[PDB]
């Protein structure tokens, strides 16, 4: 609706999760490095799309010196403001809900229980998708331990339709092309690592079904950018590489 | 505003003591089960845990109560005493009985419950032994990060959702007294109050059956009934 | 010592008691607590807040991301009606698993208003009126638009605003209804028709979707906590 | 004026403790009765029930008072330890237990109580749980109407001063020791005292034996017996 | 802790006794009163109502 | 006498509990103490003396 200026990134209703704005708690803190807006990967949202989701701070480990700050230091905290933006035209029907899940642990694909492993756990800015059913893993030899979600039990058992007790906007093409997030830091302590430990989950679903006029197949950019708010780190030593794969 | 939501406070929310544990104490001549060490988790039972996975963070002072409860085992005419049993909590890092007659049971720091049998269930409290500001309900992550340095793939590689390997410890129940000459078996049942709760950001009700100690879902993922949709 | 007489009750474990009970360890320096964001002090703010809907329940779209999507059309039959469904906010399908019906059905009564949100999710080019009703119980549900006229209604223009919000107010004879279905403490009927019609122009999609919501209102109360039928552990 | 009605007062007239309900409870090897489940009610004896309907509405306190009473069966020289008895209240909506050991026995949210055999009898407290502003003992009226446009007549069939199915639930109670290689056969009687009671529009005595739930009688239809008109 | 002494009448259940006893369902919002015609207060008023007396008491 | 109401975990014992008990020895004379040197207050004053560590574990 109105200017929102982070840093020196400028984008031209935006809900505060939990009504807490991001704030800070001798930390290190990039007042401009780190508070500006990065932009993921766009998506498409086609017809047959089930859903996205993506892990934070894990989609902003490679964007810039946020990144660089998060695998040097030891434990660091930062709130995010997510903006998704999904333009259409007056004939294009369909709702986007975008869900901040505090702590959003997703199901596995094997028998074997929490059996997932680091590298398909942390996608980063690429994120993942839903999928309608829950297919089995049944690489027994090479498991691939990876999270199989599905799209009505939010990838967690729970039913998707009280996934609005958690932050939310619903990007309705007929009434709005984008939604706004601010999340605060919500964890069990005022501090933890982020290379390990992811504090949101970012779940795009499409509500409605995507349509256009009359055609078969239609297909829209889906653009997601985050803005760290008051991030703080602490404990520099020498700089972290995870394994990814 | 004359009805009241005093019921539907936290507090009396969970007000309730539900079982988290059936441990089987079996005293005969000494493949036994003379001492049994269950770890401690609301996990092996639903109710009480889909109660608190409502919520993501919780922090409550805990309030456990022992019921025990003995029989005879193809018993023809042998008896018993009254029994006594001993509960004995272990947190991590302390040694754990290899027997029912270890010095691990001297309980010199370890606190202990001597419950004699036939009386009043044995109820003990626990304040919040929480390393964090709050109990975690869902961790969204790891404790190891597997580095391209490491030797070896096994080396960074954790489970998902595991924060440690010994949440809080375990219970090593037995049975104090000596072997009489015909079996004795006995189920001890832990029921877990909590008290003064708080709860921090609400969750959805688990819709399908729990799978382990995570959110996995393997079975039963069909939970809505048939109804049509204009049918009242 | 001091003479006592036991009262009956005596050496029972009344797992609903309030009893002071020894300290396991005792002296024990409790992490302090932080603000923590999203702290709730009642059950009945989860109920408050609006949640969507399984409308459609068939058998090819339950369990499914359809089962919360009601397809409207400009071809559809105005007489008939668009969904109905009882006002049994614990009981009834499409409301039991809901996040009101899911606290609901941790307890026993229920008493207050309920909010039904329904959101239009066409194109910014249809256009139309819904009416939304609400009947209390005793007389025959409404299978005419005629019929659900009679009682509580709104009319909800597409065009204008996507979303309506449909108050059903607390009228029962009795104080609490149970969350069980019984037929005494009914609680009325919620049925939609097409108020005029869908109207869309040429190359705009003729079939849409619309998504409901429900949520309680602050009047709302629940009592005598129970044990919900929704989890299962076997045995 | 000096003697006093401290005796006649409502609260003195109910201030007695009548048996209400006794239910049968087996332990043996698992057509049984391992567990029972009574539905909660004072029309299972006659005199607390005709004494309450003295009146047309009732407000009222209950205190619920369990004794426990165990023998053996055919015994001959089988013996058993002490045992322990599960009495969980399950109020309309909740689960029901379908064995002895099922889930719903672990009391998560349903209010238990567990007796120690030997001890003294059960206690506890219930307010009035009513829906309505007062207790009905007489409901002339139906719960469903039959009308013109149902499909059949059994839609709107309700069955005559009948409110709920489900009134205030069940209690179910089990013997929670495991089996002993002898059976154990308990009677559990309740005990129903009310209390704080107000009462509304008195009504005549119950002058014939009840019958049913309801207003019905069958038999025993001549209670006066003969007299001489000018007999002293 | 404080010494006791249990007296004669210990774990009897006296069915007139008038004890304290635990609240099975706690923090419960009972469903407050309204002014119902005919509150009665004493069994004697029930007495004091004169009623119709089978003074012919007949075989037939 | 005083009516009293046995709450769960009656007769059991704790080893971590501080309830009163009955003294064996009444009206014992105590030996007085004396201000002996090295009076310790807390255990983490033990653990802030420095100690020397072993570092090297080799197995010779
Ligand atoms: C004989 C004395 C017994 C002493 C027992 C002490 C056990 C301490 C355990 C306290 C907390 C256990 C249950 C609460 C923690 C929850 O599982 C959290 N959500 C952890 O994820
Ligand atoms: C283990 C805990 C036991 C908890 C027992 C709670 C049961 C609740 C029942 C309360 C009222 C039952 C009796 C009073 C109602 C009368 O029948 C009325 N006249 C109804 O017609």
């Amino acid at each position: 609706v109105l200017q929102l200026t982070i840093g020196n990134s400028t984008i031209t209703n935006s809900v505060v999760a939990y009504g807490r704005w991001p704030e800070f708690i001798q930390p290190t803190e990039p007042d401009v490095a780190t508070c500006r807006f990065y932009t993921l990967d766009t998506v498409m949202w086609g017809k047959e799309s089930k859903g996205w989701w993506w892990k934070l701070p894990d989609a902003l480990r490679d964007m810039g010196l946020f990144g660089q700050n998060m695998y040097y230091h030891y434990l660091g905290r930062s709130g995010y403001t997510v903006h998704v933006q999904c333009n259409a035209s007056k004939f294009h029907q369909g709702a986007l809900g975008v869900f901040a899940i505090p702590e959003y642990c997703l199901a596995g694909d094997s028998d074997k229980q929490r059996y997932t492993s680091y590298a398909n756990a942390n996608p980063g800015e690429k994120g993942g998708k839903f999928y309608s059913q829950f297919n089995r893993d049944t690489a027994v030899t090479s498991p691939k331990r990876e999270f199989c979600p599905v799209d009505y039990l939010l990838g967690c058992g729970v039913l998707l339709g009280n996934a609005f007790v958690y932050p939310h906007q619903i990007i309705n093409l007929r009434t709005n092309n984008s939604a706004t997030i601010v999340l605060p830091y919500v964890n069990a302590m005022a501090i933890d690592s982020m290379v390990k430990h992811n504090n949101w989950g970012i779940a795009i679903l499409p509500l409605s079904p995507l349509d256009f006029a009359q055609e078969s197949s239609v297909e829209i950019p889906i653009t997601v950018t985050i803005a760290p708010m008051c991030s703080e780190f602490n404990g520099l030593r020498n700089v972290t590489a995870p394994k990814f794969q | 505003q004359r009805r009241s939501r005093s019921e539907s406070t936290i507090e009396s929310f969970f007000a309730r003591g539900a079982c988290v544990a059936i441990i089987e104490v079996d005293n005969e001549e000494p493949a036994q089960k003379l001492f049994a060490m269950w770890r401690i988790t609301y996990k092996d039972t639903v109710q009480l845990r889909r109660k608190l996975e409502f919520f993501t963070y919780s922090r409550f002072d805990m309030e456990l109560t022992f019921v025990v409860t003995a029989n005879f085992t193809n018993t023809n005419n042998g008896h018993a005493l009254n029994q006594v049993y001993q509960i004995m909590y272990i947190p991590p890092g302390a040694p754990t009985p290899k027997s029912w007659d270890d010095y691990t049971w001297q309980t010199s720091s370890n606190p202990s419950i001597f419950y004699t049998y036939g009386a009043a269930p044995a109820r003990i409290s626990v304040p919040y032994v929480g390393l964090a500001n709050a109990y975690s309900h869902f961790y969204d992550g790891f404790a190891k990060v597997p580095l391209k340095t490491d030797a070896n793939d096994q080396i960074g590689d954790s489970l998902y959702s595991a924060m440690t390997v010994d949440d809080f410890g375990v219970l090593a129940i037995r049975v104090v007294n000596d072997h009489n000459p015909t079996k004795v078996t006995s189920k001890v049942r832990i029921y877990m109050k909590p008290k003064h709760v708080r709860v921090w950001c609400p969750r959805p009700p688990r819709a399908v059956p729990y799978y382990g100690p995570g959110v996995d879902y393997k079975d039963n993922l069909n939970p809505l009934s048939e109804k049509g949709l204009t049918t009242y | 010592g001091l003479p006592v007489l036991n009262t009956p009750g005596s050496n029972q474990y009344l797992t609903s008691d309030n009893y002071q009970s020894p300290c396991a360890i005792p002296e024990f320096d409790v992490t302090p607590p932080i603000d923590i964001p999203g702290e709730v002090k009642n059950m009945m703010e989860l109920a408050e807040i609006d949640t969507m809907i399984p409308l459609n329940l068939e058998n090819t779209k339950r369990n499914t991301m359809d089962m919360y999507r009601v397809t409207l059309s400009d071809s559809a039959d105005l007489s008939q009606p668009i969904l109905c469904f009882s006002l049994s906010p614990a009981s009834d399908p499409r409301l039991s698993h809901t996040m009101l019906g899911e606290v609901l059905n941790y307890y026993t009564h229920w008493a207050g208003s309920l909010k039904f949100t329904f959101l239009f999710c066409g194109s910014m080019m249809a256009t139309g009126k819904i009416l939304v009703a609400y009947a209390p119980p005793g007389a025959q549900p409404p299978t005419s638009r005629k019929e659900a006229m009679l009682g509580t209604h709104v009319i909800w223009d597409l065009g204008l605003q996507s979303s309506c919000t449909m108050v059903v107010p607390w009228i029962s004879n009795v104080t609490y209804r149970q969350t069980t279905q019984d037929s005494f403490t009914e609680g009325g009927y919620i049925s939609m028709f097409y108020q005029t019609r869908i109207v869309v122009p040429l190359s705009t999609p003729k079939s849409m979707s619309m998504l409901g919501f429900v949520s309680a209102c602050n009047d709302f109360s629940v009592r005598l906590l129970r044990d919900t039928t929704h989890i299962s552990q076997s045995a």
